[PDB]
This record gives C-alpha cells, sequence and structure tokens, in this order.
C-alpha cells in the first residue's frame, strides 16, 4: 500500500517570491513533525512504514507525504464455503502517539 | 504567547542537565516504583511442536522522574506533553523465558510525560517465550504458558 498522509504545518510556510517563486519543495520526513499512524491489527509486530519518503511542503504550510508500506494484517478467515468462499479482511490505522485529543484522523 | 514556544521553552529547559544514565531518585536510598502491566493485543500462535508462544502485547510501564518536573503555571498551562523514550532513563525490563526472539523492548516509541514527573511509557512488543506443552488430554488440553 501507499498511506497517503496530509496536514498543515504553518511552521512551515514561505513567500514564494522571496524564494524565486518556489511554490513547493521535498523535505526529509525524517526531519519534520509526522503524526505517527500505523496499522494495530498487524501480525508479525511490523507498525511503521518500509522507506520514509520524502514529503512535498507547499509554500502555504500544507504537507503531503506518501510513504510505502508492506503490512501483514490478521482477518477472521471464514471456511464455511471453501473454496467458494469471500473474505472480509480488515485494516485499522491509529496514532500510536497522539489520542483524539491532540490529532483528528480524516478520511480523504 | 502561543503552545509551540511554550513548549518549546519547557523542553530547552527539561533537557539542560539530564543525563539519561543516571537512576531519577533525589535520594540513593528511594527505590524507582514501576507499575508494570500487560495488555494482550493477540495470541499470534501456540507452537506445540517447538514448545513456544507468540503473543503480541503492550508493555504498559510507569515511573517517577524527578528532574521532569516542571510547574504549568509558567509554561502556558501545558501540562504534559510527549518525547522519544531515547531521550529519558527507562527501567530495563526484559523476558527471562525469552525463545526465538528479543529479551527487551526494541520499538522505543513516545513517553508521555507529566508536570508531577510521572511518565507513562506503552511501547508495543512481540514475544516469542518458553512453554512446556502437555498434551495428555489432547485435542481437549489446557495449556498454561508464562512470562
Ligand atoms: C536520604 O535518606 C536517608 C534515609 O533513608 C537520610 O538519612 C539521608 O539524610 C537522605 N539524604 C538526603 C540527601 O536527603
Ligand atoms: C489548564 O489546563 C487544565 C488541564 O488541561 C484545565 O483543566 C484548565 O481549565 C486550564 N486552565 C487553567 C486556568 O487552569
Ligand atoms: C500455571 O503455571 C504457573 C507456573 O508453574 C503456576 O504458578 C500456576 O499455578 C499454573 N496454573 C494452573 C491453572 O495450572
Ligand atoms: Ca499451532
Amino acid at each position: 500500500v501507499w498511506l497517503t498522509q496530509e496536514w498543515e504545518d504553518y511552521r512551515l510556510t514561505w513567500k514564494p517570491e522571496e524564494f524565486d517563486n518556489m511554490k513547493k519543495v521535498r523535505l526529509p520526513s525524517k526531519h519534520i513533525w509526522l503524526p505517527d499512524v500505523v496499522l494495530y491489527n498487524n501480525a508479525d509486530g511490523m507498525y511503521e512504514v518500509s522507506f520514509y519518503s520524502n514529503a512535498v511542503v507547499s509554500y502555504d504550510g500544507s504537507i503531503f507525504w506518501l510513504p510505502p508500506a508492506i503490512y501483514k494484517s490478521a482477518c477472521k478467515i471464514e471456511v464455511k464455503h471453501f473454496p467458494f468462499d469471500q473474505q472480509n479482511c480488515t485494516m485499522k490505522f491509529r496514532s500510536w502517539t497522539y489520542d483524539r485529543t491532540e490529532i483528528d484522523l480524516v478520511l480523504k | 504567547e502561543t503552545r509551540a514556544h511554550a513548549e518549546e521553552r519547557l523542553l530547552k529547559k527539561l533537557f539542560s542537565g539530564y543525563n539519561k544514565w543516571s537512576r531519577p531518585v533525589a535520594n540513593i536510598s528511594d527505590v524507582v516504583l514501576v507499575r508494570f502491566g500487560l495488555s494482550i493485543a493477540q495470541l499470534i500462535d501456540v507452537d506445540e511442536k517447538n514448545q513456544m508462544m507468540t503473543t503480541n502485547v503492550w508493555v504498559k510501564q510507569e515511573w517517577h522522574d524527578y528532574k521532569l518536573r516542571w510547574d504549568p503555571a509558567d509554561y502556558e498551562n501545558v501540562t504534559s506533553i510527549r518525547i522519544p523514550s531515547e531521550l529519558i532513563w527507562r527501567p530495563d525490563i526484559v523476558l527471562y523465558n525469552n525463545a526465538d526472539g528479543d529479551f527487551a523492548v526494541t520499538h522505543l516509541t513516545k513517553a508521555h510525560l507529566f508536570h508531577d514527573g510521572r511518565v507513562q511509557w506503552t511501547p508495543p512488543a512481540i514475544y516469542k517465550s518458553s512453554c512446556s506443552i502437555d498434551v495428555t488430554f489432547f485435542p481437549f488440553d489446557q495449556q498454561n504458558c508464562t512470562m
């Protein structure tokens, strides 16, 4: 999967005209504040994303982050109609650092 | 006046003279009281043949640090912060009966620090432990695996 994430960091703004009309730059995600969103129902105990890619920052303070991830989630398998069965496997994503009082999660 | 400057000031104050290799007690004779609790997320596997048990748990730990204290009135009523756990002293809790895994917590998430010194740290962990398996009444058996 690609875990697309977007938020506003007001401290990462700039006036484009002072910087040769640049509208966005890439900053290393390791060097900026990140919302620690991960998959809780993973099996094998892997939570984070695979690579920690770069983040695209806009001149107005908007952050767009698109890191890749290999996830091994656990799901209930229904065997009643095997091999004509359909499975319903869920993936739950949460902030392991911040609760609802500090960050809100919203579906794009 | 925004909370961000106040938190930055608080952080610069807390870790000015902080040593993370030092047991956080004012008096040498004092004992660090660590409240320890487990929370099982799932029972990944019970390996009867290899006599091993894989679990996914949250290791809840709580103690007091006498150097990480402040008055919220002087920092815009900031009562608690989240900090990386690798910046502070932590207890060295290890699983004795480890088998085919890690002894200690390896994830090192962020710790919740309150203004009275309380530190709350709840990293996740996947443990593979040893437990003798009794199969007298298989498949009606009841196993008793310890940690
Ligand atoms: C530490 O506690 C002991 C009693 O257990 C006391 O005799 C000693 O004076 C204390 N030291 C300090 C520096 O408070
Ligand atoms: C300060 O923070 C506490 C805890 O968040 C809150 O209950 C209180 O209303 C805030 N304001 C004052 C003046 O204490
Ligand atoms: C499970 O094993 C532990 C360790 O030997 C023992 O203390 C406990 O009483 C046992 N419980 C049962 C129900 O057998
Ligand atoms: Ca098994």
